[PDB]
């Protein structure tokens, strides 16, 4: 903050959730809480610019656990690929994918 | 066989409104020193059929200065909205099982309101465009005054499922730990189903019929359908919050039928308000509701804040 | 009358959250069990389905770290059924 | 420095009240009755109302 | 005003800048800005003339959808990052959206269009109220976020406040409109300093405050609005015309006031950034916005413009409006480039 | 799902009461049928025309009161806290806060209607 | 005073409703600060289990903590057993 | 980056308990008192080991032990928790106070047979130890080596070289 | 979830662009200003149920909060607006240029 009264006076008025991995209510773990913890964990004394430049690694996971642009384009590519083979007839789907399996609880 | 209880929820509650409607009228009637319906059918039960009957084969209105699409969505939206208010409540078991169901409640009252509005609004008319204006400050004042009522009340509770409420007057009423704000409420169920005193918004003496005096015929039906379905709908929920009836596991029936005794009751006793008082101005329905019931709700309202703290009686979350 | 019901239902509350949590162990071991079989069976799906692709590792994972990182439920009901992804998705909001 | 689209200024008033054109007030007039239930049956009581 | 509601009002007016200043949330300080917003309004409408009550409006929906534009940029970086704070790697997007938005509060151009209009019609203590203390939670939401701003955009949006600052003061004869251009002038400084050092922009904050605050207690004294009636000064306060000229000429960054220092230390670090050609037309902007002060001088001290007859019973009576912080602010802002190490840091 | 599909047997129950309410009966329409009511003569002014608002100020009041309504909503939950005393010392500061707005507006007599 | 008494009587006369919310009031004010049961409610509100008691890594270092949920040691509800 | 290794349907496949919910919730708080301390090795090895097929084995003794619990109800106790478990699938919630007899009479058959007790209010809900062999893992989060902190300047404060040195200013 | 959050964003800037180009009456413009306000919050929301901060779950009810607080303050300048001319006019509203 431009003003560091909070951090003077010793008080948390709003600093103890900033982010996911901070206090939560009856400790439910928000979503990435290990790769924003990773992530704080790697850029916190470093500096903001070290931070970008050396926490690229868990900024990347974290990123990627939040927003799920791979896992999408991932899933988007094998359900693309599955279709164009059930188009072309070269493959069936296993039963336990296509609605009757043995269930475990 | 969902659909088979949506049948036997809806055409009973339309029945029971229709019967009110009657009930109204023979109660109205024997506390005017009259007889009311009895030559329509037996004791006049075939009344209310020849009234829905008239009014669907009566031709509808269509004014030149009509907004015909809000009038024609408002009475259809008022009559979806009391149905869908009468849909989640336990009788002990409800037809649609809710966690917020009291939030639903209000939500849905408001959006009836709401149609009262475009009504108005839509019949380019100055009676209607009264109706709207009292129906405006009218919900004005009971909408934050029962607000804070219900939200004691379930601060009380504990939860805002309705079942909570079954269990937790299950050994004893509500009506005896919080009978002031039972008597606000009440009221504010007065105020919020327009009857009298609070009704204001079809005026009969100082307006023509208000918000309504365009309408004709069928949408007039629907109008008047909502209106009596809210009236045992709020009695209904009054009785479920306030009068716990009788619940036991082994057999629900007992809770039906005391909750049908209760029912009645209160909207007899609702019937014999309209009986008793003249009619509120609509200025003065405001100044009550925000100078006698909004003080005490809110000392209330912190008085049920303080009370299971300094008592250790929290509810359960469940 | 309210404080003696309501401390009454506040130790009946404890009482049925002691069975879930003694029965909590039990469901744990056969959730983890039942989602890895079934990220074991949508590896197997991706090994057959994707052989030809090429330049493309069957069960690649998206992140750099070696740690576990718990499925979403798009990922373990992705080559499923639509009416399993829905029931997935909208069973328990949708259930009154 | 005045050009031909600014010509047609004026300087703000010492004390920024504006001298405006007293508007009319638009009172609503209502026909309450005779067709009424309060008028009696044949009362025409032309009401200019102010809300 | 009773001083129930004074005394509510004030303290909230206060408190806006000063949570956003302290905040460490976003929406911490996004609420510090509604609250000042919300708190500065009826103080503005406090007249009730219709000139206020426009003043009133446009400043309200200004405000209003710049800070939706700043919860916008909030909101967006909360779902791509997660937290409540522009770390590192918000997106480029989301900083210009907060910059603009921020600009647009501030009201430097060419979102300066409401600054004048709203300065007119509203009385001058409002008018110093705003142009001094609503500014500071703005500048210090961009300054919390220096390293990550364009400084592209920041340089075009600084250049163009600073030309459109100099050619509207140069063209108004209303003292609110002139002060109000002024105010866009010197925040076109700030901004442009901004992205390469922040206490450069606190300090010319600093100065243009303490220069801003003298000059509208000076008009103040008298309620003087127009260049007429800060004109006839001479019969009225003849003693302060030295002020008043000093005061102008250090607004105008001549050597050797102690207002020549921003501008002077704000051309230095820019010269070490190599940004000549921004800061050689920022420098003759400048001199126009003194060309416009100094036909300011001219007409109140340096001339004698005539009188009226009820002047002299004007000066039959006597005043004691001129407080004690007047003085001090005056010297403090014309006699202290000597000091000038002392004032940077 | 079943929310869902009551509603929209609501919908449908009445648009279809709606629709033979208005196939079902015959038409006949003409000029003085469908001229809007004005007790027996014709309207002196449209009814779109602006219409005052004597409780404007206690709408306005109304909106803050509603979002001190949303404020206090939470409490069922928030009862459930382990830290109590925070909790009930909130709650009182937001009901006291709330009854001395409301307490400063009567005596300002922001309550009463205009004219 | 005797002039307190006569406002306090004649409000209670005129305008109950105000002497009845302000009663209120100060009586949900002062009645937790002298009430018994107060610490009851976040004792009752702790020893709910909304979540699962994560085990302890025994290092035979802490002899506090129980082995077994069926020993003496550890934090008994026999206080909300008998409340 | 690297292929994620999961173990095969072989690995997970185990006898599983194919026991309805109100049955578990009727033999829960005996199951919690008996089965408790391979319950609570399971727990803490999920808790420490964050990874799930780190404990497969831990989950195959949790099921083992729940099937010797129920096969030791149904050889000594089953008509009262028959009963039992019906009376309690009978309510929507599977409430415990809406059957107290069945529950004392199964309590009162569980007690003069096989020793056991039912817990109190407050036992099953404490935090307990547990000894184990299993090591504690240092790292569980599979952490990189953090990044070393800026090299911090130690030294006396000696003044400003000939003052501020801003420009032409001696001091 | 992106298609959702990209349907909101453009529902935000449909309200931001309705804001920015007026039309003769300022209750619509505030309305505009209600849409934003609506579409922010439904973005937050969905923001903190799909990573579940339940910490920052008190983050969209404070911005209805401070939003309304805005829209009362609006109808309040409205109020003043009609009050002087007898509309809502913002082509009334425009005799600060001088
Ligand atoms: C339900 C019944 C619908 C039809 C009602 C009817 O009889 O319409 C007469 C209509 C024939 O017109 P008419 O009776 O000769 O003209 C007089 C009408 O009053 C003239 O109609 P009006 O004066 O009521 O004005 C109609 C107007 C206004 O009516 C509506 O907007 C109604 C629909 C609301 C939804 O609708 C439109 O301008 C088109 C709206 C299209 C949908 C909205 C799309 C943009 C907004 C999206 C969010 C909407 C919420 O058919
Ligand atoms: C659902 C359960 C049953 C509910 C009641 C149903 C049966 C009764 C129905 C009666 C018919 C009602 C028809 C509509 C009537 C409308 C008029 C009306 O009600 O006006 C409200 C009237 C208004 O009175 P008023 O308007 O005449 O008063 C004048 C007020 N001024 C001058 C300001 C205008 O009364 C109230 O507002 C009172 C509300 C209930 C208060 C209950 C308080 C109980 C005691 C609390 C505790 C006291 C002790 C504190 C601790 C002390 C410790 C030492
Ligand atoms: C659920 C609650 C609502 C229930 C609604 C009622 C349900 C039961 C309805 C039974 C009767 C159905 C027909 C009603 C016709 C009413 C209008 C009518 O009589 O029109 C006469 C007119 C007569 O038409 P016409 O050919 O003599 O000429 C009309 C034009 N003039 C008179 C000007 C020359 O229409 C019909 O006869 C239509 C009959 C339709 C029958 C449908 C079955
Ligand atoms: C049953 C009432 C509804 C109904 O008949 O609607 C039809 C509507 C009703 O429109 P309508 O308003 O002319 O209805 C005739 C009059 N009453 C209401 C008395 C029956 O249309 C028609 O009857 C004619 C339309 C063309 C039909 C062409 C052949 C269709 C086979
Ligand atoms: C004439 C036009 C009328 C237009 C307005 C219609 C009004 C309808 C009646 C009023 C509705 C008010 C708002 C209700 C919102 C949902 C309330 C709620 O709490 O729903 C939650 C509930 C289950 O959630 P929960 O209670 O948490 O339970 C989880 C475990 N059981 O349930 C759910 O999660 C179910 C989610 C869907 C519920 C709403 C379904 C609405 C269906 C569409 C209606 C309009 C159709 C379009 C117009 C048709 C043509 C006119
Ligand atoms: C609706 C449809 C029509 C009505 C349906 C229900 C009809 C019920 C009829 C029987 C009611 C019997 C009530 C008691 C009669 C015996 C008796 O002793 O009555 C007199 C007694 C009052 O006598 P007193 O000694 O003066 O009392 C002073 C102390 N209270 O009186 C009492 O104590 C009266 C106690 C009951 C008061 C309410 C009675 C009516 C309840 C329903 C009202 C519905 C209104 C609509
Ligand atoms: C870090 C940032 C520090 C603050 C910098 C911004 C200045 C903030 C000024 C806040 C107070 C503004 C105010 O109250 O203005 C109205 C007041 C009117 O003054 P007047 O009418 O003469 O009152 C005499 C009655 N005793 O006007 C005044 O009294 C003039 C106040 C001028 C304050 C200048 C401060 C300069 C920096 C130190
Ligand atoms: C802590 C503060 C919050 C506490 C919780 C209660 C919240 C109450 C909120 C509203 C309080 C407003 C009080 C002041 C006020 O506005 O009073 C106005 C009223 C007269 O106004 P009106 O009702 O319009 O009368 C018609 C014209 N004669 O004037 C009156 O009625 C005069 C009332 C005099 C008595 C006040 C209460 C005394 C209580 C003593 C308790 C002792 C135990
Ligand atoms: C895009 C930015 C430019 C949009 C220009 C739209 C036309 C325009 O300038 O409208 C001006 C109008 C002024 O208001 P009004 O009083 O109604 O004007 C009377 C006409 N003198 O303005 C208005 O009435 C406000 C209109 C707001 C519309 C918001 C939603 C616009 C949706 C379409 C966006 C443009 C799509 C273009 C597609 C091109 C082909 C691919």
């Amino acid at each position: 903050p431009f003003l560091d009264i909070q951090k003077k006076l010793g008080i948390s008025l709003d600093r103890h959730f900033m982010f996911l991995s901070a206090e939560q209510p009856y400790k439910n773990a928000a979503r990435c809480h290990a790769f924003e913890k990773e992530w704080i964990e790697c850029a916190h004394g470093i500096g903001g610019t070290r931070a970008k430049k050396e926490c690229k690694i868990e900024f990347d996971d974290f990123e990627e656990c939040l927003l799920r642009y791979k896992t999408m384009r991932r899933m988007h590519d094998i359900k693309k690929q599955r279709e164009k083979l059930m188009k072309e007839g070269k493959y069936t789907p296993p039963p336990h994918h296509s609605g009757r399996e043995e269930p475990r609880p | 066989m969902f659909f088979i209880n949506i049948l036997t929820l809806l055409v009973p509650i339309l029945i029971a409104m229709a019967f009110l409607t009657l009930v109204e009228r023979k109660i109205l009637g024997y506390m005017q020193l009259r007889k009311g319906p009895n030559i329509v059918g037996p004791y006049g039960i075939l009344q209310p059929f020849a009234d829905a009957m008239k009014l669907f084969m009566k031709e509808p209105m269509r004014p030149l200065t009509t907004s015909m699409s809000l009038f024609i969505i408002a009475p259809t939206l008022s009559l979806t909205l009391a149905l869908s208010l009468w849909v989640p409540l336990p009788m002990p078991h409800p037809l649609i099982n809710l966690n917020l169901g009291i939030l639903f409640i209000l939500a849905t009252s408001s959006l009836s309101v709401y149609s009262i509005l475009w009504s108005g609004w839509a019949s380019n008319s100055k009676y209607s465009l009264f109706g709207a204006l009292r129906a405006v400050a009218q919900t004005i004042s009971y909408e934050v005054t029962m607000a804070i009522i219900l939200l004691s009340v379930l601060l009380m509770n504990g939860s805002y499922s309705l079942q909570t409420l079954i269990t937790t007057q299950e050994h004893m009423w509500l009506l005896l730990p919080a009978w002031p704000m039972a008597m606000m409420w009440f009221i504010s169920t007065l105020a919020e189903t327009n009857r009298a005193p609070f009704d204001l918004t079809e005026g009969e003496s100082e307006l023509v019929s208000g918000f309504n005096v365009e309408y004709a015929a069928g949408p007039f039906a629907l109008f008047f359908m909502a209106e009596y379905t809210n009236i045992i709908l709020m009695n209904a929920l009054t009785t479920i919050i306030f009068l716990g009836p009788l619940y036991y596991i082994n057999l629900p029936e007992l809770y039906s039928t005391n909750f049908m005794m209760e029912a009645l009751l209160l909207s007899s006793t609702f019937l014999w308000i309209r009986a008793s008082y003249p009619r509120f101005r609509y200025d003065q329905l405001m100044h009550l509701l925000w100078k006698n019931f909004l003080p005490l709700t809110l000392a209330l309202c912190m008085w049920h804040i303080s009370l299971p703290i300094f008592t250790a009686g929290v509810p359960p979350y469940m | 009358r309210m404080m003696r019901w309501n401390q009454e239902r506040r130790r009946l509350l404890i009482e049925d959250l002691e069975a879930r949590i003694a029965l909590m162990p039990l469901f744990q071991a056969e959730k983890d069990r039942r989602t890895l079989q079934i990220l074991r069976e949508n590896l197997e799906e991706e090994a057959i389905i994707m052989k030809d692709v090429p330049n493309w590792k069957v069960g690649e994972s998206v992140f750099h770290t070696t740690r576990w990182v718990p499925p979403l439920i798009g990922e373990m009901y992705g080559l499923r059924t639509k009416e399993e992804m829905s029931n997935a998705n909208f069973g328990f909001t949708w259930y009154t | 420095y005045p050009s031909k689209e600014t010509a047609h200024w004026k300087p703000p008033p010492w004390n920024d009240v504006d001298i405006l054109k007293e508007k009319a007030v638009t009172n609503m007039t209502l026909n309450f009755g005779p067709q009424h239930p309060a008028a009696h049956g044949v009362l025409r009581l032309v009401l200019e109302l102010s809300g | 005003m009773n001083p129930i509601t004074l005394a509510i009002i004030y303290f909230t007016i206060f408190l806006g800048p000063v949570i956003t200043m302290s905040s460490t949330n976003l929406m911490l300080m996004w609420v510090g800005l509604e609250f000042s917003l919300l708190a500065i309004i009826p103080m503005l409408i406090n007249k009730k003339n219709p000139r206020s009550t426009e003043a009133a409006t446009k400043y309200f929906v200004t405000q209003a959808t710049a800070s939706m534009i700043i919860l916008l940029a909030i909101v967006l970086n909360y779902k791509q990052l997660g937290t409540w704070m522009f770390q590192q790697q918000t997106n480029g997007l989301i900083l210009n959206m907060t910059l603009m938005a921020l600009s647009m509060k501030l009201g430097l151009a060419p979102f300066h269009f409401w600054l004048p209009e709203v300065t007119q019609g509203i009385p001058l203590h409002m008018g110093l109220i705003l142009l001094t203390w609503q500014k500071i939670a703005p500048l210090s939401i961009l300054i919390q976020i220096y390293p990550l701003l364009n400084s592209t955009i920041i340089l075009m949006l600084a250049i163009t406040s600073i030309f459109m600052g100099a050619w509207g003061g140069l063209n108004q004869t209303q003292m609110r409109k002139i002060m109000a251009y002024s105010s866009i002038a010197h925040m076109g400084w700030m901004l442009a300093i901004l992205p390469y050092n922040p206490s450069l922009t606190l300090l010319n904050l600093m100065i243009y405050i303490i220069l801003t605050a003298p000059m509208f207690m000076a008009l103040m004294l008298n309620n003087s609005m127009t260049i007429n009636s800060i004109s006839l000064l001479w019969n009225k306060t003849p003693a302060m015309l030295t002020m008043i000229s000093l005061m102008l000429l250090s607004l105008g960054g001549l050597p050797p006031l102690t207002g020549f220092l921003p501008k002077w230390i704000i051309i230095t670090e820019l010269m070490k950034n190599n940004c000549l050609i921004m800061a050689t037309l920022m420098a003759m902007m400048a001199l126009l916005n003194l060309f416009f002060y100094t036909r300011l001088i001219y007409s109140t001290s340096l001339t004698m413009f005539p009188t009226n007859n009820n002047s002299k019973m004007m000066t039959h009576q006597t005043k004691t409006k001129p407080n004690l912080m007047f003085s001090t602010l005056a010297i403090m802002s014309t006699m202290t480039l000597p000091l000038a190490p002392q004032l940077i840091t | 799902m079943n929310l869902y599909t009551v509603i929209f047997i609501n919908i449908l129950l009445s648009l279809t009461l709606i629709l033979v309410a208005f196939w079902l009966p015959q038409m006949n329409l003409y000029s003085e049928k469908a001229n809007p009511y004005e007790c027996g003569f014709d309207p002196t002014s449209s009814a779109r025309l602006p219409f005052s608002m004597k409780f404007f100020l206690v709408a306005i009041t109304f909106l803050l009161f509603d979002l001190e309504i949303a404020l206090l909503l939470p409490l069922p939950w928030a009862i459930q806290t382990i830290k109590t005393s925070t909790m009930m010392i909130m709650a009182f500061i937001l009901v006291t806060i709330l009854s001395l707005g409301l307490a400063y507006e009567w005596t300002q007599k922001g309550l009463e209607w205009t004219e | 005073a005797g002039r307190i008494s006569a406002f306090l009587k004649n409000a209670w006369a005129k305008e109950p409703v105000l002497v009845v919310s302000f009663s209120v009031w100060g009586l949900a004010i002062i009645m937790p600060m002298i009430s018994p049961y107060t610490k009851y409610a976040s004792m009752i509100n702790k020893a709910t289990p909304y979540n699962y008691p994560v085990p302890v890594r025994d290092d035979g270092n802490m002899p506090d903590v129980p082995s077994h949920p069926q020993d003496p040691l550890g934090p008994s509800l026999d206080w909300l057993k008998n409340l | 980056p690297g292929i994620v290794e999961l173990p095969t349907l072989e690995e997970l496949k185990v006898e599983e308990v194919k026991v309805s919910s109100a049955v578990l919730k009727a033999a829960a708080h005996h199951y919690g008192a008996q089965c408790d301390k391979t319950n609570k090795e399971f727990m803490l090895c999920r808790w420490e080991e964050k990874d799930p097929r780190r404990c497969l084995k831990e989950g195959k003794l949790v099921n083992g032990c729940a099937l010797n619990f129920f096969r030791q109800i149904k050889s000594h106790c089953a008509e009262p928790f028959t009963e039992y478990w019906t009376c309690l699938d009978y309510s929507n919630m599977q409430l415990f106070r809406h059957c107290r007899q069945q529950q004392a009479k199964f309590d009162q058959c569980v007690l003069d047979k096989l020793g056991w007790v039912r817990p109190d209010l407050g036992q099953l809900s404490k935090v307990t130890k547990v000894k184990t062999d299993r090591p504690l893992p240092e790292n569980p989060y599979h952490s990189r080596a953090r990044p070393e902190p800026n090299p911090v300047i130690e030294g006396d404060l000696k003044p400003a070289k000939h003052g501020t040195r801003f420009f032409f200013w001696t001091v | 979830m992106p298609s959702t959050f990209f349907n909101l964003t453009m529902a935000f800037s449909l309200s931001l662009l309705g804001t920015l180009m007026f039309r003769s009456h300022l209750m619509s413009t505030l309305l505009c200003l209600e849409g934003m306000v609506l579409s922010l919050f439904i973005m937050t929301s969905v923001t903190s149920l799909n990573s579940n901060s339940m910490s920052s779950m008190p983050i969209p009810i404070t911005i209805l909060v401070f939003a309304a607080c805005e829209a009362a303050v609006g109808l309040a300048l409205l109020v003043k607006v009609s009050n002087t001319y007898g509309t809502d006019y913002v082509q009334n509203l425009n005799l600060l240029q001088c």
